[PDB]
């Protein structure tokens, strides 16, 4: 006994029942970019913080 | 003392040309006085940046 449902016998009518969790995926034109290695001593801000 | 200004070049006319000739007329951009304090923006480094 586990308490999952793993194997389960279900209808034709019900095949399409999974579908409940939401996505949100971005669109071709937008562009992913990782600025990690930008963390370096040497550089000043226009609006320095307070 | 310099400053930023926008200007004209003269026009003058020539209805007569001899005694137009006869004044030695000329143009220059050096300035008789300072303009006044209250018509004057002063701009620094962290203005401009900001």
């Amino acid at each position: 006994f586990i308490n999952k449902r793993i194997v389960e016998r279900v209808r034709v009518g019900q095949i399409l029942a999974v579908l409940n969790r939401r996505f949100v995926a971005y669109k071709g034109k937008m562009r992913i970019m990782d600025i990690t290695q930008s963390l370096k001593m040497g550089t000043k801000l226009a609006a320095p913080t307070v | 003392q310099v400053y930023m200004h926008r200007d004209m070049l003269p026009e003058p006319r020539l209805d007569d040309i001899e005694r137009f000739r006869q004044e030695g007329f000329y143009y220059t951009n050096m300035l008789e006085a300072p303009p006044e304090i209250d018509r004057v923006v002063q701009y620094t480094y962290e203005i401009a940046r900001l």
